[PDB]
DNA sequence: TCAGGGTGGTATGGCCGTAGGCGAGCACAAGGCTGACTTTTCCTCCCCTTGTGCTGCCTTCTGGGGGGGGCCCAGCTCCTCCCCATGCCAGGGTCTTTTC
DNA sequence: GAAAAGACCCTGGCATGGGGAGGAGCTGGGCCCCCCCCAGAAGGCAGCACAAGGGGAGGAAAAGTCAGCCTTGTGCTCGCCTACGGCCATACCACCCTGA
């Protein structure tokens, strides 16, 4: 149960970048199954990825993939 | 009360590091990764990759969540924003 | 590259164009053309993410400039508007 | 695909001041590998469309003018015309 | 004053018709087409096609509009409605 | 011109489509200037299309592609 | 030999077959790809299909017309997903109004 | 066109129902989508592992990849009975 | 380690002949649709109040970040070769077009 | 949607280069542990400003009515464009060596 790692001051911070003047009480635990959703697709579209290599290492190429099948591509990582 | 709040905005927004803390996520990606498939070992730069990734999607949301409140006259961002951006989004 | 003037390799974006399986034959002026349009493309973001480099009073590029430089346009953000840019933070809005 | 040595060049005739830093080459390097595979991937279903089996200078035209914005289309197709023509000749 | 509304929205959802005039869509098509190459033609599927997706983008336009009205709180929707509801779903921040 | 073809009557039919109970008066040009730009931006590409197959005719097949091209694949025109 | 019996399949696994070689998809097409590739589209077809007939057994007709395969892949939560820019030509919408707007 | 095939699988799970003339230009496109989305994608998954065959492994990822759930499950399934029983 | 100069060829593509389908243009009703008007009811919008949840601040205590090190399974490379997929031709079985 | 004729490639058979599966070697980088320590999170409390309810007013959609118009279903024509065919011209691929 590490969605809790994912703080009140983390969530209130990234927020803040957005925009975000007052938070209400209910936005933490809302974005915590945000993101856990997000995560739970990205890293499932990259295991894909590795276990088709038939590695056992997930790599950033991986992730890349399977990021630019969902529509959002990331340039920096390879 | 929001002064602190608007400094607040642009100390973040000049920023371009990582919001959230890197071994807390290391741990909630590994417990995520777990259900899929177990024995699963990861990059330094697969996990950093899935953190700018996650962290620019939640910047992101959150600035439609922003416009799905002051549409409805507040500030207060609320559960009932994020789902109004979610769903026009296509997501839910 | 050296016959077209150009600084991206022709050559090269030649055996991409036949070891990626776009086509079973590519012309000898597909890669000409497309070595002076990505050319042009990477001198086009370049000249605004040195811009913003100048206007944070910095000698080096980073991924913060090239993010800044990308959105503040019209059509470079129109064009790279599903792109994450690594360690790019968001506009100050 | 590195394209590191390549883009410093390009940028020493545009800027002979600024660097690259080595987080903002390896950004390149994922921006060139995508606009290429953008456009030879357009250029690509062309031939398909025309039941053709050559991606020529015709296909690049046609995919970067369907996928760059308004003025950069009139741009990326202007400098590659001005190139071609070179090629030939 | 709300009755006519609804017994109009359980008529134009059970249906499937094309609710633009045939004729005026097709003379808007031929007449923006027009500014992207002169004595161009048509055929009737390609019209048919232009506005069979045409009619279905407003449509969902409309079903994104009322949600952010009913968001605000309201049941008439208004033009910025139809702002924030383009500006969401990414077709024109 | 022909924009005024999409007259208030089709634009009020398309939101009862849509669910939408009450009309505001603006709502009206707002959907006209929108439906513009849609078909603006679709013809443009089907165009160029048929610019490239050397043809004089927009051809079905034609807008399909540049409404594939735009993630809005269109299931009926062959 | 019929090789879309040999599998079990209607579709026709040489025409996939031919399909995947013409499409320039690869250098080498495998002898398991059309055979697969001629699987799913079969089960894929025999869902929604069967999904629109059931959509038009419940409007008392007996042909489906596109109206019953936009109400069957609307009304399905895994064929909304895959057919989520999908522009089904002449389906209608699906019937439904918010609470908020009756009164 | 796979009019045919699509009125043959229409026969076979519904033998009372019948299909229209457009509604059957939608299940061609249908067809047609799905397959060059799964090909496109095991292209992908051939090229990035740096192989020149495409094989029912890279369809398998690509269906696993592109359809979601229970589709996927299933569409995995019917496609390794319908590989497992013609290499019988 | 890979792109370039030179050779040969053959297939893909360029150019003219052609004929026929479909796309554009013209009248012509004439009923369904549209536009304008009027009444009026309901919805939007503003204002007031409060009470409550959110923020700001203060203190404490934790656990994440920054190193150092060991090791041990995993991913990359090299060479063999064998088994799989391809180029090519024969013949007909199946898919394509027409009619009721 | 079923019956009937046609034409286009499906499937089998044969010869063949090559692509990837396997065994072995290697090394490297990912996990696991250890220590520190200091900045960050968590909790508690004061206080404050903001969301939500209530109310009232007015103005702008909506509903019904009536008159005009114009889309469209139909018929007819002209012609041009485009898919097919035939011939042939040369562009690029496979291959042999080399130099950057």
């Amino acid at each position: 149960d590490n969605i809790q790692g994912i703080t009140k001051p983390a969530i209130r911070r990234l927020a803040r970048r957005g925009g975000v003047k007052r938070i209400s009480g209910l936005i933490y635990e809302e974005t915590r199954g945000v993101l856990k959703v997000f995560l739970e697709n990205v890293i499932r579209d990259a295991v894909t990825y590795t276990e088709h290599a038939k590695r056992k290492t997930v790599t950033a190429m991986d992730v890349v993939y399977a990021l630019k099948r969902q529509g959002r591509t990331l340039y920096g990582f390879g | 009360p929001g002064t602190v709040a608007l400094r607040e905005i642009r100390r973040y927004q000049k920023s371009t590091e990582l919001l959230i803390r890197k071994l807390p996520f290391q741990r909630l990606v590994r417990e995520i990764a777990q259900d899929f498939k177990t024995d699963l070992r990861f990059q330094s730069s697969a996990v950093m990759a899935l953190q700018e990734a996650s962290e620019a999607y939640l910047v992101g949301l959150f600035e439609d969540t922003n416009l799905c409140a002051i549409h409805a006259k507040r500030v207060t961002i609320m559960p009932k924003d994020i789902q109004l951006a979610r769903r026009i989004r296509g997501e839910r | 590259s050296s016959r077209a003037g150009l600084q991206f390799p022709v050559g090269r974006v030649h055996r991409l164009l036949r070891k990626g399986n776009y086509a079973e034959r590519v012309g000898a002026g597909a890669p000409v053309y497309m070595a002076a349009v990505l050319e042009y493309l990477t001198a086009e973001i370049l000249e605004l993410a040195g811009n913003a480099a100048r206007d944070n009073k910095k000698t080096r590029i980073i991924p913060r400039h090239l993010q800044l430089a990308i959105r503040n346009d019209e059509e470079l953000n129109k064009l790279l508007g599903k792109v994450t840019i690594a360690q790019g933070g968001v506009l100050p809005n | 695909e590195s394209y590191s040595v390549y883009v410093y060049k390009v940028l020493k005739q545009v800027h002979p001041d600024t660097g690259i830093s080595s987080k903002a080459m390896g950004i390149m390097n994922s921006f060139v590998n995508d606009i290429f595979e953008r456009i030879a991937g357009e250029a690509s279903r062309l031939a398909h469309y025309n039941k053709r089996s050559t991606i020529t200078s015709r296909e690049i035209q046609t995919a970067v003018r369907l996928l760059l914005p308004g003025e950069l289309a009139k741009h990326a197709v202007s400098e590659g015309t001005k190139a071609v023509t070179k090629y030939t000749s």
